[PDB]
């Protein structure tokens, strides 16, 4: 009823949900793509896929279990889902995969087949997923030569050069008890899980701490992947944002909610209380846009992504959007701040109070790894309601006004002006 | 400049008042006949200046049949005007035909625009 | 070559000495240029305006 957190060597964290009809048990490691290098980039993604390999999944399915794995920038997860009663069967599989097995999943035929699978996977993403590919390039240029610049799926070049040894090296260096948290969500009790874990013994690399490196840094820059054969222009643009556990974490998320998301083809989306919408609908400057406040351990990105077929008016799209951002520093109104509060609460509620145990597992593990605990919506909502117009203006004057930007784009971006023209729009002339 | 919502408000007040109605309407009838637009085959609603968002919204929503009819009256009026003549008496728009066919579309558009403006500037009293 | 592997800009990138060095230098340059141009413009305008004031040969106080 408040999320329990116990440690006996292995940190166990659970979140009991009485309305849930299933249960998820897994392990979340405090290491992701941000802990790789340009040459082993994609190793985590390769691990995810061998864990989700047919051999491993068939074994789990026979037991009535479903496997899930997510590779993020700061973390990595491996979850098993089952009925509330088969919760102990999940632990056995989990125990087996990360303690008993090794040479079973890393066999020549399984590794090569899995490698070939992720290779075609990544190739398709880079070849067809334009909005996400652009967002990945935003991170790449914004944090270039820094941990946060590496794509989570890895790069084709490094992927084709990866061997079983690379996987093992990463596992020995990151899949450690000191860098992990065993999570339990859905319909399960803490005692049931802690005792079932405390039932077994061993340690498997005890006291071993993960590798350390240099911190993430934001660099005003841009990467342009022009492709005149594509039907649209896809653009992502952002300034240095807030890291997780930043004092302005919510103020930044609220600022992003002010401008929000938009889908020109959805009737209700066109009626939102967003001033930018009055400027962009007259000549239909875009098909959609979405503002974000991405937060990581060392840094973050605040900005937006947009897609448009109006290739001759991209300059107006960017101009109007950045002119609106200017407003956060000098003229954002009370009702805009109040509307943002309500919608932010709804966003967080939908994110944290989702009816999915695997989602809760990922969120719970990631947070307890970073701050040792998980913040409740009750506390989050209180912080949000305390945000004032002066807080937004103070934050904007620091993060937005006359600040460097990172830009990424693909498709028909001839109309996207030079860096300086876009950068100049981060402020307004004053007397 | 004066909104039609305002013209209707003032006008309806005069119309619903037995006193003012008897005093103003006859004057208005003579004003309209002296105006002479009906002698050019036009209805009053054809006279409204259309170069503004409200009117463009109204005209776009006007059903096809009436739109084609309005187009004809405007064109015929221009031709008659350039010849410096009036239409033959039998072609004049009759008082019964001088109906406010566009007004309801205009009032609806104005009400929607007024609400948008109000919602765009709403104040929150915490 | 992967588009994710950004080319080298170290030869032009400033070190972690101060993130505002480039900004402060640029803004001083722009500010001083704006300053002298305003003074220049003012002197130029006054030069023309004063050419319309009474000439030296018409100030006869007799
Ligand atoms: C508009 C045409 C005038 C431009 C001619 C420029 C050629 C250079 C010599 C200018 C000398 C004329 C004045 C003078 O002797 O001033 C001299 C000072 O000149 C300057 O500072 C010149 C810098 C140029 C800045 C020009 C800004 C552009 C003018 C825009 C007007 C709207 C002497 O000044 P003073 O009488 O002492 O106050
Ligand atoms: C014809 C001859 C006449 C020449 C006269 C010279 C004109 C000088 C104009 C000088 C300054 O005009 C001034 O410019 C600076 C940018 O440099 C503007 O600054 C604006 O952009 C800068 C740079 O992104 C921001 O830091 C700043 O917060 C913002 O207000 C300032 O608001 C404006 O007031």
């Amino acid at each position: 009823a408040e999320v329990t957190q116990l440690s006996n060597g292995i940190v166990v964290a659970t979140e009991h949900n009485p309305s849930a009809h299933t249960a998820s048990v897994g392990v979340v490691f405090g290491s992701g793509a941000a802990n790789e290098n340009p040459y082993n980039n994609g190793v985590s993604n390769l691990w995810k896929n061998i864990f989700l390999s047919k051999e491993n999944s068939a074994v789990a399915a026979k037991e009535g279990l479903a496997l899930s794995s997510n590779i993020s920038r700061d973390f990595q997860s491996y979850i098993v889902s089952s009925l509330p009663g088969s919760t102990d069967k999940s632990l056995d599989f989990l125990n087996q995969s990360f303690i008993q097995q090794k040479a079973n999943l890393l066999s020549s035929s399984n590794f090569e087949a899995t490698k070939k699978s992720v290779l075609k996977q990544v190739q398709d993403f880079e070849d067809n997923d334009h909005p996400n590919r652009v967002l990945e390039h935003l991170h790449s240029t914004a944090f270039q030569n820094t941990p946060l610049s590496l794509p989570t799926r890895g790069t084709l070049e490094s992927l084709e050069n990866l061997v079983v040894a690379d996987l093992e090296s990463f596992a020995n260096n990151h899949f450690l008890n000191s860098n992990a948290v065993v999570v339990g969500t859905g319909n399960i009790k803490h005692e049931d899980l802690v005792n079932s874990i405390e039932s077994k013994n061993l340690s498997l690399q005890t006291g071993t701490k993960p590798v350390l490196k240099k911190k993430a840094a934001f660099l005003g820059s841009e990467v342009r992947l022009r492709d005149d054969t594509l039907p649209k222009a896809w653009i992502s643009l952002a300034v240095e944002g807030e890291p997780v556990n930043s004092p302005n974490y919510f103020v930044a998320k609220l600022a992003a909610q002010i401008f929000g998301s938009y889908n020109a083809f959805e009737p209700a989306s066109r009626l939102q209380g967003i001033k930018l919408l009055d400027n962009i609908q007259e000549y239909q400057l875009c098909d959609n846009f979405n503002h974000f406040s991405l937060s990581y351990k060392d840094s973050g990105l605040w900005g937006f992504s947009t897609a448009t077929r109006n290739v001759t008016m991209i300059d107006d799209l960017i101009h109007f959007t950045l002119k609106q951002w200017n407003r956060l520093t000098i003229s954002v109104t009370d009702t805009e701040v109040e509307r943002a509060k309500s919608l932010l609460k709804l966003q967080l509620g939908q994110l944290y109070e989702s009816g999915n145990p695997v989602n809760d597992a990922n969120l719970l593990g990631a947070e307890v790894l970073i701050k040792g605990s998980k913040l409740s919506l009750g506390e989050a909502f209180k912080k949000i309601d305390a945000i004032t117009v002066k807080d937004v203006k103070a934050w904007a004057g620091k993060r937005l006004w006359d600040q460097d930007i990172a830009i990424a784009g693909t498709g028909q971006i001839e109309g996207l002006l030079d860096y300086m023209r876009i950068r100049s729009d981060m402020s307004m002339m004053r007397w | 400049p004066q909104s039609f919502t305002s013209i209707a408000r003032i006008g309806d007040y005069i119309l619903k008042s037995p006193v003012l109605s008897k005093l103003c309407v006859p004057v208005a009838n003579q004003f309209i006949n002296l105006a002479g637009y009906k002698k050019l085959g036009l209805k009053f609603d054809d006279l409204i200046a259309e170069e503004n968002p409200i009117m463009q919204t109204a005209l776009r929503r006007l059903p096809e049949d009436e739109s084609y009819a309005r187009a004809y009256r405007i064109i015929r009026a221009h031709q008659t005007e350039l010849t410096h003549h009036l239409l033959p008496r039998n072609e004049w728009i009759k008082a019964q035909e001088d109906v406010p066919y566009l007004l309801p579309y205009i009032l609806e558009a104005e009400a929607a625009a007024k609400e948008k403006d109000e919602l765009d500037n709403i104040e929150v009293s915490k | 070559k992967s588009t994710y592997r950004t080319p080298n800009f170290d030869d032009v990138l400033k070190e972690n000495n101060d993130a505002d060095k480039g900004r402060s230098y640029a803004y001083f340059m722009v500010g001083a240029m704006g300053l002298l141009s305003s003074a220049g413009a003012k002197s130029t305008v006054e030069t023309f305006i004063s050419s319309m004031t009474a000439t030296a040969d018409v100030l006869a106080m007799a």
